[PDB]
């Protein structure tokens, strides 16, 4: 009437060349795509036989052979499934977008143990990337042997076979393209199978002309089998240890294993591995994240780490294997990446149940934490929402252990009873800060420091704001507070009284080298010292970032903090000083002993000295002074 | 000094290139190892790399012609860093109350404040967007990087202070709260606005617009530049004795804060409004001609 | 052919949907509290629906009870009526409860998919590799089988590690071949420098002798640190990059003495 | 046996499904594969009124108009496009695979210059990744108005004229699923066009409600907005490079990217080979805050096929060093795959890339000759022509070509080093130079004295990666470099000088023998160079490797703490000036008495600040402290 209904139509001729160019980017594929069919179809004579046993009768082993022949420029590959029946070949073979898989998948709705791909039925067609003309030869079970001949063409032909007989399945003669002889390389071939065919449940042989030049069945071509699809209590730490090594071919076991699944609308299986030792190039901008890898059904998708891990945990290898996910038309892209970062969030956590667990194993720990600290407090500058489960895998060296690395919750189950922040230490070397000033008081006063003499420990500490309810204090900044005796108060008042003029002499004589001098008890064995204020760099955080390369200078006008000098008024240098004020503050001798000391202090505190030369050479005067010289 | 062409794969001198000698041709693999210098033990210049090379261009002297060796005489950099590059970056810690005391007098440049505050507004568009719930939202909660750029972070009391804190982050005086935080009402995006509006003046003035003591006597503050009416111009989420409340006129917020230009002086009173609905919003004062 | 299944994951550390003028690692945090709370409403609403249903249900079913009583009870049937309506009013009220829980089934149809409702903790087992127990063969028992069948089966390997002379080959070599980092390896490499003197093959012979006491050299320090060889190999390689002309020839020369 | 031939299937019940469902993974694509499609009937239209104006005769007027109606949770298409036949939306609409755009590829023997975009007759199916049914309205001008109508449920119809004015082109309607109300917003519209439909060349407009004050006129404001907008922003490496001024270029800049100031430097690039493209480089006046923040992924350089955006994958299209430079690549040649949002055959944008780098070099080259404002891009992103030097082996014969240093005769002044190596004196014949930690340090080094002496000019660098360049450039124009602060730094000088010095060698034999020993595994080598002028003594550095500026650098930046490398990489050499009055003194101490412990102490003093005046750090600089401490205490009378 008004209108009228049409069904959807398809033009194939365009259709089938849209197939075979712009639905595929990579074609080694090829190889991924005909071997799966094979093990769907290995899968369906299983199941069959578990019906029928007599099915069998046609051959009872299941396998995928690939024979290449480099005379003809082909590829044979030997399918050893039930075959296609002459209808199988015009309906399923040759129909676009369709698969008798999944009409063995309605087959197997009554109960089963199998488990298929191939729900876009186009597969075959890869083929048609990499090779001119494809012949299948199939023999079904139920009925005749056939040759199934095509070039994609719009038509394919099919006509009983005959010579060689085929007791059931299919063989693939793949007429490759003039430029595409690169397939008939052992080591091409050797590359795909291990890119997509490394955990196919089926063995899968390569033929190649070796002595007597004769085919040789590598048997061993994916003798890699899956680990996460056992039942991980029936799995010892032998096969565990051969899995890692397998997996990461690394000769050492593992540190550490888990397995890990989940159940539900997401659903896979998956084995975590922590390795012993660092790689060399752990930490290479431009390195592969591809620790741990991800699979379909045992098929390879992807590796792409950059999203499934966290960099600070980009050194777990492992792999997992989901049931079934979204994959696009296109199998090596996955749809719905936030599925990815699910997982992600999932393996985390199970991670860092892995770690706890690890810690309890104090010796391994310490191992683990030697070799991968470095990437726990990197968790600790990146992670703002598991920091707080990573401080506790954190160790440090500290005044009152020896060189034992310690927890900051052991720290805080030591610390006294009015101790109420964790004194610490930054620098270059634990000597360095273990000899500095400012833990002599802190020392004096009964306190423990912890030693924190990694470059990464500036970006640590900026985020250990508080740990387990303590504070934390740095011993080198302004403020240090240690015990005040109301006594000893009283006298520092007194003593700040009586260098008072003195340390506003200091100050006129280095007023534009230093913000504020004054007197602090923080010091014991020396006249003086340099603090940063508690704004901007410390002395170690001015001197790491100006080590870095691409650094904008100009953000030091937010970041250079104030340096005050301190004094310890309980030196004869600094009483003489007080004494040489009272009787020429504007002695030459004395602002120059000042400037000295301040340089002195300065230099020794690990701050930056503006002229190494000049400090240097007023050393050199003071020499010749000592050696008569001038 | 040899002039270098290709690249050689990664291994002990990590991504080794290939270059030519700039004067014979004799090709060159240029081979790269990171440089310190020296370390806790003093200084230097640890062994060796510093005539490492000197061996491999002492190899080089020798011809053994199987002697791939380290292109000239230092250790070149062809990719250092061991060989491995890796980035590591700072956090900014430039708190905005950080900025302001940092900050010049009353009068502070208005296109810097321009700025921070399309940066800021952009910042609440998309936490609108994303319906991001925090009337508690405070000076010291809005990060102003050493690039000039507006940081938002801690929203709400729900997932902030989770370390030690304020004993009167309510009692304080709250200058920088919407009379509907006033009002014990609820959060939204004039409440949001009207927050960072104080902070604006604040930032013109470098000082906090407005100082009260009690919820009311906030609003006794706030009603000074803005205006007052009586309970007729009141929301109905109201815990304060409204109609107690003596009407009064506004102040030209143009003339009151600090190089407040007119566009922005009324912006500004519209964040400021007592009612939130006679309030401007986020996108709309982002893109007003003001910014 | 369908996985809209998926189209609605909700990710609140999504770091692909962030903001210039937004800290997300407050952000996130926040997004978080935001689906328990949401969670936390939508569980409180489902519950208190559904114990009006049962309420308004129980109400229902013994005022259904007392219809039969009033039915039975002689001129109870005027109150019967008066109770009808009641007890269907009773029931209308429990049908919008339910209809109301039917809308609480629909927004779980809408829910968004998380960590929490994806999938649940199948399985999970961990282990730490502590051990193979502190023990010990004799590596002349082990050399005896492994010197015969590791070094033919290896021959070519071994072979082609004395053919190379770049030292980050050499590195990336062991790397890939790390099984072949051992004494026998370099004993099958003196061994073949003899019989290449014999063949009058010494450019290779040389070169062979520089690998081999590559691998002699890795041997060298493995020793000096107490370690196994595999776990240091790339060190050697490292230390190599790294080592003084004069010592480094040192180094050959007390690695040449190794040998 | 028999053969038998058969033609190949299709199951369109399945492949429809894949169509929708396996072929995009970006919903976002549905609005631009829509305009797209409109875009080509408007192509369709102006290659028929060109050949034949009278095709206009049902309307001249060439746009594109999206027209949203939340109401219904629907969207408009409005295509002011040629239309379709009702022949058409049953054959080619209707048909997977099928598309018309290649009957114009044929049939446009004459239209040449009519460049249809995209071609696989099979986009519009994927209309239904957000939307429940389709509706398309036609009418081309051979034929009425149909109304072509389907959800996708494996069949289409096609119903009558009904009423409702089309003469031209189609209206799509779009009836979007429950879930998918979010393309109702203006903000979402906005932000999928802006990235899909940037340069299409006709405009595109939105009917949006306008957000208006109440309509109490009292005030009120305008009921819609009509947002075309959208296209302001036009195509300029398409025309003619002479023709395009700065006037209309700056302003492509600006727009181009959130930026309001001309760009420093750009470069029009016009490739006519088999991988014809056109691109525009743009250099920014200044670096980016997050220019170093490697964590992000890039998006400067973005990659258009027929003005369309398809991929801004840098990390291909442009070397890392280079990422500051911002530009569009437009080819019409590309062979993106079916769900065009990848290029096909990657080893295409490996030669689009080298072709690029190429210009990119001709810029820099071009910028060299304006000083002024190349100082002001050298500046800007130095360490980015650094870093290339660093990594692009290939291209350092151009980018050390580049570098600008300021040196102890140019002083303030930055200059080129082939300006450096042009003005060489005949003796000079390398180039020396001096890394530190600042200009100051460096210009008062002890390393530069001699140096200066000799009349030589030194190259003063600074940045750590100024470090990594100088072990990298270690020659520029014929003449290798030599830094100052390493052993056997060969100045040019007077033979019989050089004999004075073996004489004072000889005198202070005894003296470096001594200072080896006081020194025993502090120095590896005590000894005497003439390099040093003012200084008694000072720790140098070696030929080779690690030097001063070094440690600071790499011991601190690397994450990686390589032990090893850290144990394994630096001796420690000595200098003696025997001209200096302390040297002179211990020597004439070390006759006295070389066991006198005081000399012996004096000697560790003077190594300990030679480390210091050199940039060396000490083994414990609290020790150091403690001896001028004692010092003072000495002088003091303590
Ligand atoms: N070894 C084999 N034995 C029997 N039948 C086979 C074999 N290989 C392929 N087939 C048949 O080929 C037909 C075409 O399916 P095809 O493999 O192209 O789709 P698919 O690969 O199953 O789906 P996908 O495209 O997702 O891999 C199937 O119906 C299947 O029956
Ligand atoms: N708005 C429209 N106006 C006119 N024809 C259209 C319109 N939309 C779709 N078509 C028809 O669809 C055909 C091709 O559209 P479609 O997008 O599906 O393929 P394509 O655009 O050629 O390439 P792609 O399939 O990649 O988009 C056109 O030739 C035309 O017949
Ligand atoms: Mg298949
Ligand atoms: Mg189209």
């Amino acid at each position: 009437e008004e209108v009228e209904t049409f069904a959807f139509q398809a033009e194939i001729a365009q259709l089938m060349s849209l197939i075979i160019n712009t639905f595929y980017s990579n074609k080694e594929i090829f190889l991924r795509e005909l071997i799966s069919n094979a093990s769907d179809a290995l899968d369906k004579i299983r199941y069959e036989s578990l019906t029928d046993p007599s099915k069998l009768d046609s051959g009872k082993e299941l396998k995928i052979d690939i024979i290449p022949n480099p005379q003809e420029r082909t590829l044979t590959l030997v399918d050893t499934g039930i075959g296609m029946t002459k209808a199988d070949l015009i309906n399923n073979l040759g129909t676009i977008a369709k698969s008798g898989t999944k009409a063995f998948m309605e087959a197997l709705q009554a109960g089963a143990d199998i488990s298929m791909i191939g729900q876009f039925g186009v597969g075959f067609y890869s083929a048609y990337l990499v090779a001119e003309k494809v012949v299948v030869i199939t023999k079904h079970n139920d009925d005749e042997q056939y040759a199934w001949e095509s070039s994609a063409g719009g038509s394919f032909t099919v006509r009983a076979d005959h010579g060689e007989p085929i007791g059931r399945g299919t063989k693939v003669i793949l007429h490759l393209k003039e430029d595409q002889t690169e397939y008939l390389e052992e080591r091409r071939v050797k590359e795909v199978v291990k890119k997509h065919s490394q955990f196919i449940g089926y063995p899968i042989t390569l033929y190649l002309e070796k002595e007597k030049e004769k085919y040789i069945d590598q048997e061993e071509l994916n003798k890699t089998k899956p680990i996460w699809t056992r039942n991980p209590d029936d799995i010892t730490q032998e096969e565990y240890g051969e899995f890692y090594k397998s997996l990461t071919n690394d000769w050492e076991d593992h540190l550490a294993v888990k397995h890990f699944s989940v159940e539900g609308q997401l659903e896979f299986r998956a084995l975590l591995f922590i390795p012993r030792r660092a790689p060399f190039d752990l930490f290479e901008n431009k390195k592969k994240k591809n620790n741990i890898k991800l699979y379909v059904r045992r098929v390879f998708i992807m590796d792409s780490c950059d999203e499934l891990i966290p960099e600070y945990l980009n050194f777990i290898r492992g792999v997992v294997d989901s049931e079934d996910l979204p994959l696009n038309i296109s199998r090596e892209m996955l749809q719905q990446s936030k599925i990815l970062k699910v997982i992600r969030k999932n393996i985390v956590k199970k991670c860092l149940e892995l770690f706890s667990e690890l810690a309890e194993d104090k010796e391994n720990y310490k191992k683990f934490y030697e070799a991968f600290s470095k990437n726990l407090k990197l968790g600790i500058h990146e992670d703002s929402t598991n920091r707080r489960r990573l401080s506790e895998l954190l160790r440090y060296h500290t005044s009152q252990s020896g060189d034992e690395m310690t927890s900051l919750s052991e720290y805080v189950s030591r610390m006294k009873e009015t101790q109420k922040s964790i004194y610490y230490i930054t620098g270059e070397s634990k000597e360095q800060v273990a000899n500095s000033a400012f833990v002599e008081r802190v020392r004096k006063r009964g306190f423990e420091v912890v030693y924190m003499t990694e470059p990464i420990d500036e970006y640590c500490v900026q985020q250990l704001k508080e740990f387990d309810g303590k504070s934390l204090v740095s011993v080198t900044k302004e403020g240090l507070e240690l015990p005040e005796d109301e006594e000893e108060k009283k006298k520092m008042e007194e003593s700040k009284a009586k260098f008072e003029n003195l340390c506003k002499l200091m100050k006129e004589i280095l007023d534009k080298k230093v913000e504020k001098v004054t007197i602090s008890n923080r010091l014991v064995s020396s006249p003086c010292c340099i603090v940063t204020s508690t704004y901007g760099w410390t002395a170690n955080m001015e001197r790491i970032m100006k080590a870095q390369a691409l650094r904008d200078n100009s953000t030091m006008g937010y970041m250079m903090a104030k340096k005050h000098l301190e004094i310890n008024p309980d030196h004869p240098i600094v009483e003489t000083l007080r004494q040489k004020a009272e009787a020429d503050k504007n002695d030459k001798a004395v602002k120059d002993l000042v400037v000295l000391l301040f340089e002195t202090a300065l230099l020794s505190s690990g701050f930056s000295l503006e002229d190494p030369q000049t400090h240097s050479n007023r050393i050199y005067r003071m020499i010749k002074l000592g050696l008569g010289i001038d | 000094r040899y002039e270098p062409v290709a690249e050689i794969g990664v291994g002990a001198y990590g991504t080794v290139y290939k270059a030519r000698d700039p004067h014979s041709g004799h090709f060159v693999a240029l081979k790269s190892v990171r440089v310190p210098n020296g370390g806790g033990g003093g200084g230097g210049l640890p062994i060796s790399t510093v005539r490492e090379v000197a061996l491999l261009r002492r190899l080089e002297a020798f011809e053994h012609p199987n002697v791939v060796r380290l292109m000239d005489v230092c250790a070149t950099s062809r990719t250092d860093r061991e060989i491995k590059v890796t980035l590591v970056f700072e956090h900014v810690d430039q708190d905005l109350r950080t900025y302001l005391d940092k900050a010049p007098p009353p009068g502070l440049p208005a296109e810097t404040i321009k700025d921070l505050m399309r940066q800021f507004l952009r910042g609440l568009d998309f936490l609108h967007a994303n319906c991001i719930v925090h009337r508690d939202l405070k000076p010291e909660n809005i990060l102003v990087t050493s690039g000039g750029t507006v940081k938002l972070a801690d929203f709400g009391l729900a997932r902030i202070y989770s370390y030690q804190m304020a004993l009167t982050p309510v009692v304080v005086t709250l200058w920088y709260r919407a009379p509907e935080v006033l009002l014990q009402s609820t959060y939204a995006t004039p409440v949001d606005m009207w927050s960072v509006g104080c902070i604006f003046a604040e930032m013109f003035r470098r000082k906090p617009l407005f100082c009260g003591n009690s919820e009311a006597d906030q609003l006794g503050k706030i009603f000074d530049l803005i205006g007052l009416p009586p309970e007729d111009d009141w929301p109905r989420d109201v815990s304060l004795p409204r109609g107690a409340f003596p009407p009064r006129g506004p102040r030209p917020v143009q003339s009151v804060v600090p190089e407040m230009e007119e566009s922005g002086a009324q912006l500004l009173l519209e964040m400021l409004t007592f009612n939130p609905h006679k309030r401007i919003s986020a996108f709309r004062a982002l893109q007003h001609s003001y910014l | 052919v369908d996985y809209s299944v998926w189209d609605h994951i909700e990710v609140s550390d999504d770091e692909d949907e962030t903001h210039p003028n937004i800290d997300t690692a407050s952000l996130f945090r926040w997004r978080h509290q935001a689906r328990v709370e949401r969670m936390e409403q939508f569980q409180k609403e489902k519950e208190e629906l559904d114990r009006g249903c049962r309420e308004c249900k129980r109400k229902v079913a013994e005022c259904q009870r007392k219809l039969k009583e009033l039915e039975v009870a002689e001129g109870g049937k005027a109150e019967l009526e008066r109770l009808q309506a009641e007890a269907q009013q009773l029931r209308k009220e429990e049908r919008s409860w339910e209809q109301k829980l039917e809308e609480m089934r629909k927004k779980e149809k809408s829910m968004p998919w998380n960590v929490d409702t994806l999938s649940k903790d199948g399985f999970s087992k961990s282990m730490v590799n502590t051990k193979p127990e502190k023990t010990e063969e004799d590596s002349e028992e082990v050399r005896e089988q492994k010197h015969k069948t590791f070094v033919e089966k290896y021959e070519k390997q071994i072979k082609h590690f004395g053919m190379l002379r770049r030292w980050d080959d050499s590195q990336k070599y062991l790397s890939d071949n790390v099984h072949l980092v051992c004494e026998e390896t370099a004993n099958y490499l003196v061994i073949w420098c003899i019989d290449l003197e014999v063949e009058e093959k010494c450019a290779l012979m040389e070169q062979v002798a520089h690998q081999t006491i590559v691998m002699q050299f890795i041997l060298e320090l493995a020793k000096s640190l107490k370690v196994d060889p595999r776990a240091c190999f790339r060190q050697f390689f490292t230390k190599i990059k790294t080592a003084d002309r004069q010592y480094m020839e040192g180094f050959n020369d007390e690695l040449e003495a190794f040998k």
